């Protein structure tokens, strides 16, 4: 459960991301593909090569949904219904994978928002990605 | 694969009593029912809409038998699982694109299946031997992912 | 979320446990100790020997709690609040261990209720244990 | 390790630029803050009531340096982490009762700290090699648990 401090921390951090979220989305995927190659099983149809437009595009898509989640941090379940659906009934990604992308997302923010990636902000973003993960896998069964 | 001799005899004694045709069907069926997300690999199997539709699907039964078939062979080469499973690991990765976590879910379901079937005979210590075994097989099946 | 179906399944299967819950609780622990030895780090103070009274004593406590969550299937967060607090604040059991116990509980039930341990029931009992675990871990951070 | 000479060199070269003192204190403190439950082993350290109180606690900082110290020396035996951490693995099991899962939490925290510190320098390929080392270290440390 996201505390008010957490919600603040997150909105702040994401606030700084700004026009780069798409690039950070893309970078997080690339880091996930290389560090946890088992995650690639879900993208057989993609060109997973560095700088692929498929990866870039997908990076944006993910980034955008996170934004929308920060924006509706108070009503995630509702803001992400559709996405929760897609993942549970179409994509069917195994839940273990959400933790892997979440981690690559922290790493990416850390590497790009040094000043902002304080210990308290790290804790908050983590909880946040965790909550987002829970929402996305809530209708799995 | 740290199977003590006594753990290995235990695995082998029990495996003696298994009807792989049957266990294979149950394990796979139950996987598709407990973790419905795993159904992503079987859209060509037909109707998996309910437990009965899954457990009884001729396609699921036949596939289960195949899978446990390969697993049984693995049990005769406990010393060289990676070797035993290498072409299969490549296939699952490169052709089937099966997330290896699937191999661990099946191992847990299989353990429940053995418990179900052997009752009291599946003692705490026998379970621990089988736990090492399904983990070894899952690891062997994932060794060639890249 | 547990469906009506799930609820019926759990009450039914747990119904059958009856008076053996205590012993099945103890057995699930032993199975856990044997298969996942890392879980032992939380009971340095226990006699983990076969037929340990501490384990017997502990299995009963765990079974009583599960029995209590079944009795309050529509209000588990509240029925288990206290236990959720204990685990988050005192015991501080890493979350991954809940899944290990759940697993050993399912093996135990499987081993004792062959007639009831059907595919449908198995699935229901699994979602149930996952929910209990989620409650018990809800106040961790 | 299943490190590529290239992967070995990347690890090795970044490490050369690391201040173990600072990185050790930050990794351990972040751990205590992100995953509050890991504080169960550091009651004797004092006030860990806040991020600030953790990050400032010298007992934490000094424990952090001891840990990265041992980690650091392990990078010199990357081809036998098992043998390098054998005694430490027994200690952790038999004396400290530390659940090996903590080793994995730390590892991930470590990677976040390195990224934090090195920004640009900590590229996807470099993170990948580091992920293999942290996993490797955690496995070695957990190896003697029974
Ligand atoms: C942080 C949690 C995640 C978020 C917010 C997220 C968000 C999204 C979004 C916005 C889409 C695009 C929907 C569309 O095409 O309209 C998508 C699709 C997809 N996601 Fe998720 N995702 C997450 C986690 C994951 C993970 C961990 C994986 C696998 C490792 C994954 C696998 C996929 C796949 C395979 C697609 C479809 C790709 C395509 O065919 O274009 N997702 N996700
Ligand atoms: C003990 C672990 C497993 C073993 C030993 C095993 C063995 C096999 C074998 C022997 C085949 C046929 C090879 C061929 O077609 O040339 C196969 C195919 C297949 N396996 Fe695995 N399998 C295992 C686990 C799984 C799991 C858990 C899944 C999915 C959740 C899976 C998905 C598949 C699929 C989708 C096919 C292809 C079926 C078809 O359309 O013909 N396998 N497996
Ligand atoms: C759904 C799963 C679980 C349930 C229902 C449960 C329930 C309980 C209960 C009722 C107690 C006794 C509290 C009292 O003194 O009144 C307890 C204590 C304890 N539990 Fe949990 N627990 C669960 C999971 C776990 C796991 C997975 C672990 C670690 C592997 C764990 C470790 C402990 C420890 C160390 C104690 C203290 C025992 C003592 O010192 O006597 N618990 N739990
Ligand atoms: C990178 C992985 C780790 C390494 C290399 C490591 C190494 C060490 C070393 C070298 C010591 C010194 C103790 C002695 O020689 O007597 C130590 C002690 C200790 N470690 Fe670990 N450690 C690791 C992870 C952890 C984690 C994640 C925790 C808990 C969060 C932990 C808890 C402790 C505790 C409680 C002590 C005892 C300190 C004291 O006596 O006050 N360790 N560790």
């Amino acid at each position: 459960v996201l505390s008010p401090a957490d919600k603040t921390n997150v909105k702040a951090a994401w606030g700084k991301v700004g026009a780069h979220a798409g690039e950070y989305g893309a970078e997080a995927l690339e880091r996930m593909f290389l560090s946890f190659p088992t995650t690639k099983t879900y993208f057989p149809h993609f060109d997973l090569s560095h700088g692929s437009a498929q990866v870039k595009g997908h990076g944006k898509k993910v980034a955008d949904a996170l934004t929308n989640a920060v924006a509706h941090v108070d009503d995630m379940p509702n803001a992400l219904s559709a996405l929760s659906d897609l993942h549970a009934h179409k994509l069917r990604v195994d839940p273990v994978n959400f933790k892997l992308l979440s981690h690559c997302l922290l790493v990416t923010l850390a590497a790009h928002l040094p000043a902002e990636f304080t210990p308290a902000v790290h804790a908050s973003l983590d909880k946040f990605l965790a909550s987002v993960s829970t929402v996305l896998t809530s209708k799995y069964r | 694969m740290h199977l003590t001799p006594e753990e290995k005899s235990a695995v082998t004694a029990l495996w003696g009593k298994v009807n792989v045709d049957e266990v294979g069907g149950e394990a796979l069926g139950r996987l598709l029912v407990v973790y419905p997300w795993t159904q992503r690999f079987a859209e060509s199997f037909g109707d998996l809409s309910t437990p009965d539709a899954v457990m009884g699907n001729p396609k699921v039964k036949a596939h289960g038998k195949k899978v446990l078939g390969a697993f049984s062979d693995g049990l005769a080469h406990l010393d060289n699982l990676k070797g035993t499973f290498a072409t299969l690991s490549e296939l699952h990765c490169d052709k089937l694109h099966v997330d290896p976590e699937n191999f661990r879910l099946l191992g847990n379901v299989l353990v429940c299946v053995l418990a179900h079937h052997f009752g009291k005979e599946f003692t705490p210590p026998v379970q621990a031997a089988y736990q090492k075994v399904v983990a070894g097989v899952a690891n062997a099946l994932a060794h060639k992912y890249h």
